[PDB]
RNA sequence: AAUAAAUGAUGCAGACAGUACUAGAU
RNA sequence: GGGAGUACGGUCGCAAGACUGAAACUCAAAGGAAUUGACGGGGGCCCGCACAAGCGGUGGAGCAUGUGGUUUAAUUCGAAGCAACGCGAAGAACCUUACCAGGUCUUGACAUCCUCUGACAAUCCUAGAGAUAGGACGUCCCCUUCGGGGGCAGAGUGACAGGUGGUGCAUGGUUGUCGUCAGCUCGUGUCGUGAGAUGUUGGGUUAAGUCCCGCAACGAGCGCAACCCUUGAUCUUAGUUGCCAGCAUUCAGUUGGGCACUCUAAGGUGACUGCCGGUGACAAACCGGAGGAAGGUGGGGAUGACGUCAAAUCAUCAUGCCCCUUAUGACCUGGGCUACACACGUGCUACAAUGGACAGAACAAAGGGCAGCGAAACCGCGAGGUUAAGCCAAUCCCACAAAUCUGUUCUCAGUUCGGAUCGCAGUCUGCAACUCGACUGCGUGAAGCUGGAAUCGCUAGUAAUCGCGGAUCAGCAUGCCGCG
RNA sequence: GGUCCGGUAGUUCAGUUGGUUAGAAUGCCUGCCUGUCACGCAGGAGGUCGCGGGUUCGAGUCCCGUCCGGACCGCCA
């Protein structure tokens, strides 16, 4: 047993709901539909480096907000991307689906994409020190009061698997009002599986 | 024997009485949830990930 | 650390007494204070009936008889397991008297706890009684352990 | 008329594995 | 270094022994100082139901449940002191089901691949236990400017699929313990040639390495309190599906009517050492004092610091490696998962007069309701069955809480105690309670009369104890979650 | 070979003599404490009286014969 993630604890304090709707008699059905939608959109845009995707139920209409940090890679020409992204969801769901795409400024601050890039660098055989230090410096120059990154598993050894800590600044997980962005990533290497844990403290709200 | 068990769950049972419940995400019987139809660990992680608008941390 | 405070409820129409209230609090089982109240009321009524006297004085004399003056506390100084007589404060004396009264009354054995407690109060007012056997044994132990009146 | 702070010596607890165990680069 | 101050030899001595003093063999260490941690039956000091005093249990008995032994067609597998044993698993008649007997299949139950032939489905007879076939009725597909495309079924090919197969001594992810204990660290500088220390040591103080003083050190992070939620009191916002007093009506709070007031759901305030005295250094800090609902984190919940246990999970999921593949994979009927000369954890019921049975009476708090919850009426001693109001819910229902009190009655007995085992007859469900639920009535009723070492929980609305609702659920709770 | 003594829980000794009845420790098992052990504590089972006959209502016990393990003599020339 160890610490718990802040994503499930900060709800109601500052962070709003990633899903905003009031359902009835179809709660689990809509939840499963949205889970499938998120799985598909993540597997498709895994290369587009999408951080998170919110959904809103609108009385048979679904409004989806996507934070990608790179518009030209998720909308591109505008037409082909929007078609391929909306008609697929429409056909796989059964009703209208509206998509909205926001761009994350300072893309080096969101834990999701940070862990994604770290896992990509690891899968590229980059040393677990160089990649971690470079990502930490990138985040710190982008602007963050605190950054914590942990990698556990086989970092080149076979008999033993150990963790590594590298963090600068203040990461007060116990402070309720912290707006800490948390996300995890996995990296399947030839020697086994590696897990990346990243929770970034962006700032507190008075 | 996990996806085989999922296909068996999805099979049309002879009698409706023969039907059993599965969380629709993994192959974990033994305390699947009804209200959410999601597995224990799956439901926990998803609620922690901001989904499930209704469920939040409880205190009393 | 240190001691702690407490309080009880005195008012009781049948033979009003703080010690009677403490006794009512005692003998109670399963959170049923009403049963104990009724038992005490009926026992005092039987006492007043059989004996032409107020049950208050009889209860006071029974308490004065059963109350232990000296307590024998064990103490293991080496491989001897000695004992040390102790002066019991009035609160502890009253509590011990209540404990012995209740225990020996329920141990006597009759058709009703009412009659048991009545006969116990009688055999306490008259020094010859079960709880007074315990009192005498405790006094004998304290006397035999007089060698350690003080460490 | 006043009024003293003491007193101290505690009996018992024997053994635990043969072979095992984390790495780092300007 | 051990061999070894040993053996041979020689001198001394009454003797004990003394002096001199090797070799073979064997190991790559033996040893001195100091630094960190660890431990101690060394010392000082502090507190945690730890001890002391008690309230009630376990350990005796019946039952339920789980684990080891033994027995099986299988009794699927994991977990093993604290940190396994009412734990995974919040409910095994099939289904869940993994394990086994039998009947079977092999691009397979499941997802991408390729060539086509076109909708499949849906009703019906035989074998069936069914898998599956023998089959008949029958296939209605659509979209375009004629190629084709969007699924489903089939007919062939191999890439593949399957792994509840092993490795938690390779892992990700998730949790238990120390531990809600208070410590664990970093930048700069200094000292020591070194591991390292200084900051973190010394004094006071706190639940806290919380804070203050001194300070060869100055700052900072993870922690700790803090802001998060709940409850304890108040101002305002609002009175319908809440309340009924003032008003008039009612068998009913049912109607007109009021939002006075509980109440509910919103914004605020409030308790923050806020104020005074004393103590303490004048500080940090502690005792008392008025107010107040709240006095010294008000109570509780969430929040579990670096790391230890090669701790648990390859079984939730992925996972490299290894292994099987017309089988360690897959379909179906039945069985087993529920057997017990046994022993042990946890829980329930009992041994009776604070009692047993019968008559009358009051108060609840929380939660649920759409193939769902189901008023009321009727039938039946009964579990329950029939018609059915109402409710997508402050409306209606679940749902008349029991302990408790006031009476009648029995009487100290293996009993008018207990209801287990038990035979019969029935109720809820479901194709079916036979291996395999619960409940009800009939007739009996033992073990059992307080239980061995030893052991467990509990400092206030706590202990003990009486009922209520939900999860898993067609139907299954002495266990779980909460409430009173 | 001749006299004398015993054959009892798995082991060591009681019980026999008194004819109607089998005991103490050790040992084993269960339980408790202990992280694991020993030590420690509470219980349980376990002998059919070496073997075969005879007096009997009845023999571990009384009287016999037999097989064992022991205590002594098995001499005189």
């Amino acid at each position: 047993g160890q610490k718990v993630n802040p994503v499930g604890l900060r709800i109601g304090v500052i962070r709003d709901w990633e899903s905003k709707w009031y359902a009835g008699k179809d709660y689990a059905d809509f939840l499963h539909e949205d889970l499938k939608i998120r799985e598909y959109i993540s597997k498709r845009l895994s290369d587009a480096s999408v951080s998170k995707v919110e959904i809103e139920r609108a009385a048979n209409r679904v409004n989806i907000t996507i934070h990608t940090a790179k518009p030209g890679m998720v909308i591109g020409k505008g037409g082909s991307e929007v078609e391929a992204l909306r008609k697929a969801l429409n056909s796989l769901t059964g009703k209208r689906v509206h998509i909205n795409i926001l761009e994350i400024k300072r893309a080096d601050l969101d834990a999701q994409l940070v862990a994604d890039n770290i896992a990509r660098q690891l899968e590229n055989r980059v040393s677990f020190r160089r990649a971690q230090k470079q990502q930490i410096q990138r985040t710190m120059r982008a602007g963050a009061q605190g950054v914590k990154t942990m990698v556990s598993g086989r970092l080149g050894g076979a008999d033993i698997a150990r963790s590594e800590y590298y963090s600068e600044g203040t990461v007060p997980l116990h402070t309720l009002r912290a707006d800490i962005d948390y996300a995890t990533s996995e990296a399947d290497t030839t020697y086994g599986k590696l897990g990346v844990k990243v929770w970034i403290y962006r700032g507190e709200v008075l | 024997a996990k996806k085989s068990m999922i296909a068996k769950q999805q099979r049309t049972p002879k009698f409706k009485v023969q039907e059993y419940t599965r969380c629709e995400r993994c192959g974990r019987p033994h305390s699947v949830i009804r209200k959410f139809k999601l597995c224990r660990i799956c439901f926990r992680e998803l609620a922690y990930k901001g989904q499930i608008p209704g469920v939040k941390k409880a205190s009393w | 650390k240190g001691p702690v405070a407490k309080r009880d409820v005195l008012p009781d129409p049948i033979y009003n007494s703080k010690l009677v209230s403490r006794l009512i609090n005692k003998m109670m089982i399963d959170g049923k204070k009403g049963k104990s109240q009724t038992i005490l009321y009926k026992s005092f009524d039987i006492i007043k009936e059989r004996t032409g006297n107020d049950a208050m004085e009889v209860f006071e004399q029974a308490l004065k008889n059963i109350m232990p003056v000296l307590e024998v506390k064990a103490r293991r100084v080496g491989g001897a397991n000695y004992q040390v007589p102790v002066e019991v404060r009035p609160e502890r004396r009253t509590t011990l008297g209540l404990r012995w009264l209740v225990n020996y009354a329920r141990l006597r054995g009759e058709k009703t706890m009412e009659e048991r407690l009545a006969n116990e109060i009688l055999d306490a007012a008259n020094n010859t009684g079960a709880a007074v056997k315990k009192r005498e044994d405790t006094h004998k132990m304290a006397e035999a352990n007089k060698a350690f009146a003080h460490y």
